[PDB]
């Protein structure tokens, strides 16, 4: 079954694309293609953000949008700058270097933890081998299974992103409970060098390879949405726009408009997790709602 | 405007380039200085985009500064140098395909210096001024 | 607009007339502030002062003078590279002048139509809707406002050949059906509808060929290929980006 | 409780007319032996 | 069919759980709601008994 274009191909469309999806809010669309804006053109109705130079931003949306005009400025802490506040991530029992155990020194807390198995996704994936020097993401058909990895401490932390972040500062961070530990977070970074095809190559826009039934099931397996934005028809149980983007399951009936068309938030009739520095992924769609709004097509006065 | 060689501090850029006249603030780089008989063309490459305005940038890109010959002799533009410039959304002189900015009454054109430059202790006062005027105006901008 | 109903006062409020000395010629679309979208080739005049524009037009030679506000022409945008023997580039925007007390024209009765942004918005087998001030088989009966439902077609290369262009135009056609906008309905509205019933103005009329039934159907040059161009003239306007 | 319908979703019988269906139909149906049947759908009462 | 998913999106029902998570051991059972405008003689349940989510009320569904 032809699940994937060819017409769309030749386009390479990313998440930079306004062909396929809607842009971010500290960013407008201009001949089909996201480009950053201004810092003062945000709206000024939010929090105080800190980025790694340790510079103080008004609200969140100007730090990305500067993060945008000039790379590598990612983000650090929700509010003030720290003094001694630093953010890091290592791959601790690896036999390379783009292989491992997940663990996070937040900015909060001077203890290094690790990350459960159950909360893991290809969404924190490839956020997390794009701020420990992987361009590409991380990998979709080679996993790390452990040698029999003998684990002391209990203490987990459960995980969430969107996709397209660029560090795991920015998503939300929660603490739980395990008991035994049999969770246990793996990751493998894509690893590069150029090769050929046989093996249904389903190249991504970046360059990474993937199976056929990764592509066009809601799942953004390459990091840059080059998987979805070309789809006839999804694989998994992921919704699918007129346009032909396939997008999650849970993005239906969740207050933001996914497709272009917005046909997945049409006809929609339808919590003791604790703290660690505040969600940004939310404060993202509330800065989309204080984009402008106004009246066009309307049938009411 | 020449308003330059007087007191000209970091409260005058921003006061005179937050007027609502001024439509973009760039900072530009000259290419190339076509020298003509009817026309002065200046090829500059806009660097940075410090205000945007009507023209949608790309940072690559390369536009034209249109000036008068007459006006040749009282800022001698020198390629491969850099300006701070500043105009009106009235200077716009083109459909779009020949679209040139035109260096008018209301047009701040002022010198940059080069990077090894502002180590050096007489482009010091000025290097200071331009970095904080760039930086202030993308991220807090004008009060409106 | 051939066969189609009797517009009344509620129903498509983004319908505009643009009526001459002479008559009345074709007619545009309303998308916001002081802003109309039509058809180059039918106001390619320069006579601006002298042309006119109708809105909530109803039924003409007789109206509701109560509601039958009607806006002067102030500035005409031509398309530059608009070619006028295979009719690409299609498109303009006309300014309306309002009095200098009040800023900006408030038309409190005709709603505003949103611009497509991307090509993928809407596809072929939609239910679209052509409606303007046209001629019925061939009578003059440029009175009344008709409407009707059409459907957009793909790949109309197959139909015109050489005269059609992908990227820049589109076709909506009934498959047996013979309601057709053709002739007198010139650079009205395609509107069409989406999941959240947004109105959308896909294409505006173009040209065509002799109306003809289903074998061939209406030609509208296709509005997101030239997001930008409006976008460009108007200010990033009132549809979220 | 379980296996029965809620209260909220049983729809109580309230159409109780002592007449009903005073309408006005017209044959105009295709002949067929000079006899035009006309099928007509009515909904009945409670 | 391999839990380490959401249960399968039903067409017309909703769940009732949080689901912050991924995958999910031992019976967990998804129970599905009803949605508005429709009627049913009770919570339609799922479970992810290991190897496949499976239906533990057949006969049971939402009817208009
Ligand atoms: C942000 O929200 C509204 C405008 O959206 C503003 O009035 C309010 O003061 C702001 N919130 C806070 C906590 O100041
Ligand atoms: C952290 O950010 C969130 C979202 O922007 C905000 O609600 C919260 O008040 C912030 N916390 C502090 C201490 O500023
Ligand atoms: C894990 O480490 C803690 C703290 O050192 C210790 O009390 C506990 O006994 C350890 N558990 C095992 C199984 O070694
Ligand atoms: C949809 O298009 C197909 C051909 O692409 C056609 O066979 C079918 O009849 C169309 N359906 C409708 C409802 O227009
Ligand atoms: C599409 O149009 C071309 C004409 O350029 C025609 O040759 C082709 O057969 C059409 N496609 C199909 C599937 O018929
Ligand atoms: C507009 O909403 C109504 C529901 O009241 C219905 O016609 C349909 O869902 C929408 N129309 C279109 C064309 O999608
Ligand atoms: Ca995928
Ligand atoms: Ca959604």
């Amino acid at each position: 079954e032809d699940l994937v274009e060819k017409k769309c191909l030749a386009k390479k469309y990313t998440h930079l694309s306004c062909d396929k999806v809607f842009c971010q809010p500290w960013q407008r669309c201009i001949e089909g293609t996201c480009v950053c804006k201004l810092p003062y053109q945000c709206p000024k109705n939010g929090t105080a953000v800190c980025a790694t130079n340790r510079r103080s931003f008004p609200t969140y949306c100007q730090q990305k949008s500067l993060e945008c005009l000039h790379p590598g400025t990612k983000f650090l802490n929700n509010g003030t700058c720290t003094a001694e506040g630093k953010f890091s991530v290592s791959l601790k029992h690896g036999n390379t270097d783009s292989e491992g155990i997940v663990e996070v020194k937040l900015v909060d807390q001077d203890k290094t933890m690790f990350i459960c198995k159950s909360s893991w996704s290809m969404r924190e994936a490839n956020v997390a081998c794009l701020d420990l020097g992987f361009q590409q993401g991380a990998d979709t058909q080679r996993r790390f299974k452990l040698s029999d990895l003998s684990i002391n401490s209990t203490e987990c932390l459960h995980v969430h992103c969107r996709g397209l972040e660029t560090s795991l500062a920015e998503c939300t961070f929660t603490k739980r409970r395990t008991m035994g530990y049999q969770d246990f977070a793996d990751v493998v970074c894509y690893t590069q060098k150029a090769d050929s095809p046989m093996d249904d190559f389903f190249q991504c826009v970046n360059g990474k390879y993937i199976s056929q039934m990764k592509a066009c099931d809601g799942i953004n397996d390459c990091g840059d949405q080059s998987d979805e934005l070309c789809c006839k028809a999804c694989q998994g149980k992921g919704f699918h726009c007129k346009s032909g983007v396939c997008i999650p399951s849970q993005y239906q009936c969740n207050g933001e408009v996914d497709c272009i068309t917005g046909e997945d938030e049409v006809g929609c009739a339808g919590e003791e997790t604790e703290i660690l520095t505040a969600d940004m992924d939310a404060e993202r769609r509330r800065i989309k709602s204080l984009l402008p709004k106004l009246s066009c097509g309307v049938k009411n006065r | 405007i020449q308003k330059s060689d007087d007191k000209v501090t970091l409260e005058e850029r921003l006061d005179k380039a937050c007027e609502p006249g001024v439509d973009y603030v760039y900072k530009t780089r000259l290419v190339k200085v076509q020298l003509s008989n009817d026309f002065d063309e200046y090829i500059m490459a806009i660097e940075q985009t410090i205000k945007s305005g009507s023209d949608e940038v790309q940072v690559g890109q390369q536009r034209t500064f249109i000036s008068p010959i007459k006006c040749r002799e009282a800022l001698k533009l020198e390629e491969k140098k850099h300006y701070l410039m500043w105009g009106l959304s009235s200077d716009f002189w083109g459909e779009k395909p020949n679209l040139s900015y035109i260096i008018g009454k209301d047009t701040w054109v002022e010198h940059w210096p080069e990077e090894d430059e502002c180590q050096d202790e007489e482009n010091q006062k000025q290097c200071q001024d331009l970095g904080a005027f760039t930086e202030s105006m993308v991220v807090f901008g004008c009060p409106n | 607009i051939v066969g189609g109903k009797r517009a009344q006062l509620g129903d498509l409020p983004w319908q505009v007339a643009i009526k001459d000395a002479s008559g009345i010629t074709c007619g545009g679309i309303y998308i916001g502030g002081c802003w109309i979208l039509t058809a180059a080739h039918c106001l390619r005049a320069s006579k601006t002062h002298r042309y006119q524009i109708w809105t909530t037009v109803v039924d003409w030679i007789h109206p509701d003078l109560k509601r039958i506000v009607i806006e002067y022409v102030d500035r005409i945008i031509f398309h530059e590279n608009y070619n006028a023997g295979t009719y690409q580039n299609d498109i303009a925007l006309i300014e309306m002048k309002k009095d200098g007390n009040k800023k900006d024209c408030e038309l409190p009765r005709s709603i505003p139509a949103c611009v497509p942004w991307s090509p993928y918005l809407f596809q072929p087998n939609d239910t679209c809707i052509v409606s303007g001030w046209g001629r019925e088989k061939d009578n003059e009966r440029v009175f009344s406002l008709q409407w009707g439902e059409v459907k957009l077609i793909s790949n109309c290369s197959k139909f015109y050949g050489n005269r059609f262009y992908e990227k820049e135009m589109e076709c909506a056609g009934t498959y047996d059906g013979s309601i057709d906008a053709c002739k007198g309905d010139s650079g009205g509205p395609l509107v069409c509808m989406d999941a959240n019933n947004v109105t959308y103005v896909w294409g505006v009329v173009s040209w065509g060929e002799n109306c003809g039934k289903p074998e061939f159907p209406g030609v509208y040059t296709k509005v997101a290929n030239y997001f930008d161009w409006i976008s460009y003239h108007v200010g990033r306007p009132f549809i979220s980006q | 409780d379980e296996d029965i319908i809620a209260e909220e979703n049983i729809v109580s019988r309230s159409e109780f007319p002592e007449s009903w269906l005073w309408n006005v139909e017209d044959l105009k149906e295709p002949p067929k032996n000079g006899i035009s049947t006309k099928l007509m759908n009515i909904f009945l009462k409670d | 069919e391999d839990c380490n998913e959401l249960p399968p999106r039903r067409n017309t029902e909703i769940l009732t759980g949080s689901w912050s998570d991924q995958t999910y051991p031992e019976g967990t059972q998804a129970i599905y709601k009803c949605r508005p405008g429709y009627r049913s003689l009770g919570n339609v349940i799922m479970v992810c008994r290991k190897g496949e989510w499976v239906a533990l009320n057949p006969l049971r569904k939402c009817q208009k």
